[PDB]
């Protein structure tokens, strides 16, 4: 076919990132999917001259026996140049009532690619304790994973789905990466078999899971503890709760709580609120019913997500640009704590992707080691997102849920 | 022949354009005779003038031997040649091998010198013998196979050799190769004579494309030495240690000592080197001589012991599984050994990073199942199962509360002391009638007590540790605490059992004498 040239941006080299050790199971599943991606001429072995490099995984399929190659291109999407108008995020997609997430992955195997790039896109098949050398391919073809790959297939995909699109324009239908995104307001019912149909509507041209309710969706605001009675230990926990608080909602006053607080008291001490106390608190906690005023999302900035451990298999998180300027928060409850951490940074990231269009940079509460060795037994996403690995304070947890 | 590898420059780059040194008739003579085997050979083909490139030649002699040598400097072209892909950059753990009935190590000669060179790169492998007369000639050639001393030759030969060496793999799965750079490590369980002929089989298919390798009576014979282990086909170790009976240790003799004490302790249990480590403290020059304390040399003392009788580790047998058992050693200290069979270890190895300035044993613990988790991955494919000394209530315990996500795989518990322990519990809730400090280097309790004290020298961060210091100690067995510091709440909330800071220390003597103890923290102004 013909080729599209894809370049890297101006300046810029290829990748060499360090495949991060596989257990014998992985690599003997990435054996053999290479082996028989390499017959049909999707991939081919490489020489010693290509000195590039992209890690691969290898993932299971969810409610499938099968595993699914996961190639970590996040060095080259970054360096893969902008491309070049019918994509731009479609903002209904958040409150439909229904959403089916496909992997459309395979069709980009049938375009090739071009000639000059294909060597950024090598990799390896690690061998266990470097008993040999390692396989090394590049891709033939669009891989999964690319950011060029949905670009480049662009044209072939919006003809292919032309007919859909005007003989049910009910349903909205958003591709990021290797998904494609089915959103309707039908009965949960009448979707499965519109998403059916699409299913042949795309084999009849040669393509072959997950279901979403963004319509039920909802913030997790900043609570205040309500209670019988107050003792002078409630009262600081109020105040440091509220103060902390205020610097995202100004018109929070403490004065009166502070008031109560006065005298070196013990910290079991009952605390009958006074008349001002009172009114005080309610002000507060009428101010913190609703997400604070003006946030807006910026899309020529990053969207950061934080999660925080609070217990029994519970987890907060809030995403923003900026901070304080929260544009979502939310709660995630369940197992270990990996496994929790992975399926809240799947879920928050699908989120975002359906509600910006756009993937989050996470700060994860882990040591990369761990990361690093787990994520994978758990992960079931096509994309990997952006991470970096902190600290939390205590502080901050005790703020939230 | 074997397939030629595409070589390119660095990307807006010419060839080398180098000087030749002027030589000596007599070097020239020799280069002359060199290069005329050469080029009878293939090897090297004289070229035009047409080429402008050129890297410098020069000639030596066999070390303790009387023949002439040619060097060829490759620097210039080597800064211009193009990155390859590693060579092998990481190497096998002896621990990860499978046992062999036997082992031969296939030395490749002219390794190099048989694998042919890009022909479009040959032109910037250009050099020249010069000539004895003025006018006369000034011999030019161009390498058709990989120099030696060039950017690219161990990568583009390992390549090379990985495929000639394929065919014999598939019609021999019976036999394993290993390629160390020159060397060939070929094992098999064959009787020994079947063996035997195998490896010439070997020789002859590496024959068929110029390898030549020793014969039988020329082939080095087991053990092997291999960077820094002893091999066996059946047993492996690390080549002997031997400590010094010396009487005068200097500070460079004692980071030689626990250097290789260090090595040491992959297969040897129990080594200890906290005593001699301390006679670094303060130390003035490298040829400082420090004496030693009596417990730096009862440590030196009972090395010296676990050291004289060598210990063996066993190869891997992948019908079996991976048992790793860990042990606490001391304060911040852990051995573990991984075995398939009991005491016949595989591998044994030490823990000993502190990751922070506090922690507690349950935290290190932890840290350490994932070291030998990632290096188990690595060694053998697969993560073994652990037997600790610490019960699980212990462990829910403390993860369960801990702020950071983490995960210990399948573990066994298994009792032998020292058993982990957390050893105290901050409380949850504030205690009903216990006095309550207030803390701001003084404190002021309900009952109208206080000290304003006095300290020098002390940082803003550890005055603040300082004042909670003072309230522990003049307080009853059930205190309530109450602190602006959310850094002295953040290091004791984390609940550090040990600590770089001897105040942190301190502070840790008094929780654990406490009942009940309930910090709380409130703002600043
Ligand atoms: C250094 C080295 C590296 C990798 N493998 C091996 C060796 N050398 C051996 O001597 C060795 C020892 C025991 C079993 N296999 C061995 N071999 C295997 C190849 C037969
Ligand atoms: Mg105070």
């Amino acid at each position: 076919i013909e080729t599209v040239p894809v370049k890297l941006k101006p300046g810029m080299d290829g990748p060499k990132v360090k495949q991060w050790p596989l257990t014998e199971e992985k690599i003997k599943a990435l054996v053999e999917i290479c082996t028989e991606m390499e017959k049909e001429g999707k991939i081919s072995k490489i020489g010693p001259e290509n000195p590039y490099n992209t890690p691969v995984f290898a993932i299971k399929k969810k409610d499938s026996t099968k595993w699914r190659k996961l190639v970590d291109f996040r060095e080259l999407n970054k360096r893969t140049q902008d491309f070049w108008l019918g994509i731009p995020h479609p903002a209904g997609l958040k409150k439909k009532k229904s959403v089916t997430v496909l992997d459309v992955g395979d069709a980009y195997f049938s375009v090739p690619l071009d000639e000059d790039f294909r060597k950024y896109t090598a990799f390896t098949i690690p061998s266990i304790n470097n008993e040999t050398p390692g396989i090394r391919y590049q891709y033939n073809v669009l891989p999964q994973g690319w950011k060029g790959s949905p670009a480049i297939f662009q044209s072939s995909m919006t003809k292919i789905l032309e007919p859909f699109r005007k003989q049910n324009p009910d349903i909205v239908i958003y591709q990021y990466m290797d998904d494609l995104y089915v959103g309707s307001d039908l009965e949960i019912g009448q979707h499965r078999t519109k998403i059916e149909e699409l299913r042949q509507h795309l084999l009849r041209w040669g393509l072959t899971g997950y279901e979403l309710h963004p319509d039920k969706w909802t913030v997790q605001p900043i609570v205040l503890p309500e209670k019988d009675s107050w003792t002078v230990n409630d009262i600081q926990k109020l105040v440091g709760k509220l103060n902390w608080a205020s610097q995202i909602y100004p018109g929070i006053k403490v004065r009166q709580l502070c008031k109560l607080l006065r005298g070196t008291k013990a910290l079991t001490e009952v605390i009958p609120l006074t008349e001002e106390a009172e009114l005080e608190l309610a002000e507060n906690r009428e101010i913190l019913k609703e997400p604070v005023h003006g946030v807006y999302y910026d899309p020529s900035k990053d969207l950061i997500a934080e999660i925080q451990k609070q217990g029994q298999g519970q987890w907060t998180y809030q995403i923003y640009q900026e901070p304080f300027k929260n544009l979502k928060t939310g709660k995630y409850a369940r197992t270990n704590d990996v496994k929790q951490l992975t399926e809240a940074v799947q879920k928050i990231t699908t989120e975002s992707i359906v509600i910006w269009g756009k993937t989050p940079k996470f700060k994860l509460p882990i040591q990369k080691e761990t990361w690093e060795t787990w994520w994978t037994e758990y992960w079931q996403a096509t994309w990997i997102p952006e991470w970096e690995f902190v600290n939390t304070p205590p502080l901050v947890k005790l703020w939230y849920q | 022949p074997i397939e030629t590898v595409p070589v390119k420059l660095k990307p807006g780059m010419d060839g080398p354009k180098v000087k030749q040194w002027p030589l000596t008739e007599e070097k020239i003579k020799a280069l002359v005779e060199i290069c005329t085997e050469m080029e009878k050979e293939g090897k090297i083909s004289k070229i035009g003038p047409e080429n402008p490139y050129n890297t410098p030649v020069f000639a030596i002699k066999k070390k303790d031997s009387t023949k002439w040598r040619k060097l060829v400097d490759f620097r210039e072209l080597n800064k211009r040649t193009q990155d390859f892909w590693e060579v092998q950059l990481g190497i096998p753990h002896p621990a990860g091998l499978k046992k062999k009935k036997s082992v031969t190590v296939l030395d490749v000669g002219d390794a190099y010198f048989s694998v042919p060179l890009d022909e479009d790169f040959r032109k910037y492998t250009a050099f020249t013998i010069p000539s004895i007369n003025n006018e006369t000639p000034g011999i030019r050639y161009q390498y058709n196979v990989l120099p030696q001393g060039w950017k690219g030759s161990p990568a583009i030969f390992q390549s090379s050799m990985t495929k000639i060496l394929e065919p014999f793999r598939k019609q021999n799965p019976d036999i394993v190769i290993y390629q160390y750079m020159d060397d060939l490590y070929v094992g098999s369980d064959l009787e020994i004579g079947q063996h035997r002929t195998k490896i010439e089989e070997l020789r002859q298919h590496l024959l068929r494309w110029g390898l030549t390798t020793p014969d039988k009576k020329h082939q080095k014979e087991p053990p092997f030495l291999w960077m820094g282990y002893e091999l066996h086909p059946d047993k492996w170790t690390v080549q002997p240690i031997v400590l010094p009976e010396k009487d005068s240790w200097t500070v460079n003799d004692i980071q030689k000592l626990v250097g290789k004490l260090n090595w040491a302790s992959q297969i040897y249990p129990g080594i200890k080197v906290r005593q001699l480590c301390k006679l670094l403290r303060g130390t003035k020059a490298l040829t400082e001589v420090i004496p030693l304390t009596e417990e730096a040399e009862l440590e030196l003392a009972e090395n010296r012991e676990i050291l004289k009788e060598p210990v063996h580790g066993v190869y891997y047998d992948p019908s079996k599984d991976l048992i790793a058992e860990i042990q606490k050693q001391g304060q911040g200290q852990w051995t573990y050994q991984i075995y398939q069979e009991p005491f016949k270890n595989l591998k044994t190895g030490k823990y000993a990073r502190m990751r922070g300035a506090h922690t507690n044993d349950v935290k290190q613990l932890t840290e350490a199942v994932q070291k030998i988790t990632t290096e188990s991955i690595v060694i053998w494919g697969k993560t073994p199962k652990f037997k600790l000394p610490i019960q699980k209530e212990t462990w829910e315990t403390w993860w369960t509360e801990y702020w950071q996500a983490t995960w210990i795989p399948e573990w066994e518990f298994v009792n032998t002391p020292p058993l982990v322990k957390l050893w105290y519990q901050l409380e949850k809730e504030p205690i009903v009638g216990a006095e309550t400090f207030y803390v701001d280097a003084g404190y002021v309790t309900n009952r109208g007590r206080q000290k304003v004290v006095t300290l020098t020298d002390t940082t803003n961060q550890k005055t603040e540790l300082q004042a909670i210091y003072l309230a522990l100690q003049d307080s009853g067995l059930e205190v309530n605490i109450v602190t602006d510091s959310q850094y002295a709440l953040g290091i004791i909330q984390a609940q550090p059992d040990q600590s770089e800071s001897e105040l942190v220390n301190q502070i840790i003597e008094q929780l654990i004498k406490k009942e009940k103890v309930y910090l709380a923290w409130v703002p600043a102004h």
